[PDB]
């Protein structure tokens, strides 16, 4: 998978017909599915986060997290698919590595520049004064958890 | 009357009292006497004693009149402030959260439920300066000792404090 990366890193028409002009494009449940760079780097990471080597993890998932968001000035670098997990679900796998490395004190720049960007969201607390009804994204109770075991 | 005789101190009389007749009305009446500007307030002055000295009938008073009536006994009368907060205190730390309900219920049916006792408290507060900073600072200890928690679901009083904006 590592190499995997660096193979996606690097990248003619004949007025005939050819064979790939009626070869479909494959699904996600092909083995010839192949998504990109960034959507990669996040299996690793996954793959790795899974087994128990989470330094490691962390590593790739800050270089995946790099990658995202980092990218303004060259070609975009996409992020993953919504059969695999969101932008936050994400963030969240950056932070839960940084824990296994006992990076705690990056755990936290990652669960504050987080619900930083997504104030302009967020569930403003007045039922806080009242004390169901509003919503909360399973996602901003959990950053909660994770701020707290950090 | 029963002064200017000496015969009999007026503790006598209103634990007679207090056994012969309903409990409700009989308290209701003594809370308004404290506050009936004086006749001849050796009355108002009498009753007091009365109040701090037998606490069983004072825990009943706090407990079976509105507010207001309790907020007015205290600032006319400051014998009074220290031993009702006392009380509140008391029932505070006898309930608990659920997580479930959003809301601070007691255990026994008949502790005096989160509705009844943030009423007092917002009237207490609701008040003169000489009282508020006083049950403010009443707060803010008893709050303390629970745990500085800024957040809601741990501390009784950090509830209470907030639920004051
Ligand atoms: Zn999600």
């Amino acid at each position: 998978l590592e190499l995997l990366v660096e193979a996606l890193n690097v990248p003619a028409p004949q007025f005939l017909i050819e064979v790939e002009l009626l070869l479909p494009p494959p699904d996600l449940a092909s083995p010839l599915h192949c998504g990109t760079q960034s959507q990669t780097k996040h299996i690793l990471a996954s793959r790795c986060l899974q087994t128990g080597r989470a330094g490691d993890a962390a590593e790739h998932y800050l270089d995946l997290l790099a990658l995202l968001l980092d990218s303004s000035e060259p070609r975009f670098s996409p992020p993953p698919s919504p059969p695999g997990p969101c932008m936050p679900e994400v963030f969240l796998e950056a932070a839960v590595a940084l824990i296994q490395a006992g990076r705690a004190q990056d755990a936290l720049t990652l669960c504050e520049e987080l619900l930083s960007r997504t104030s302009s969201l967020l569930p403003k607390m007045s039922r806080l004064w009242e004390d169901e009804l509003p919503y909360c994204p399973l996602w901003v109770s959990a950053t909660h958890l994770l701020q707290g075991q950090a | 009357e029963v002064g200017k005789a000496e015969a009999e101190r007026p503790a006598r009389f209103l634990s007679s009292l207090w056994e012969r007749l309903p409990q409700n009305n009989f308290l209701k009446v003594i809370a308004v006497a404290l506050l009936q500007p004086p006749l001849s307030g050796e009355g108002s002055q009498v009753l007091v004693h009365w109040l701090l000295g037998n606490s069983e009938v004072f825990a009943a008073f706090c407990r079976a009149l509105p507010a207001g009536l309790l907020t007015l006994v205290t600032s006319r009368h400051p014998a009074l402030s220290p031993v009702y907060l006392g009380l509140l205190t008391d029932w505070g730390q006898r309930l608990h959260y659920d997580l479930q309900k959003g809301i601070w219920v007691g255990t026994e049916s008949q502790d005096v439920p989160w509705e009844e006792l943030h009423n007092r408290f917002q009237s207490l507060c609701q008040a003169p300066p000489p009282l508020k900073d006083k049950v403010l600072t009443a707060l803010e200890t008893c709050k303390a000792q629970d745990g500085d928690f800024e957040v809601p679901g741990l501390s009784i009083w950090t509830d209470l404090l907030l639920a004051l904006r």
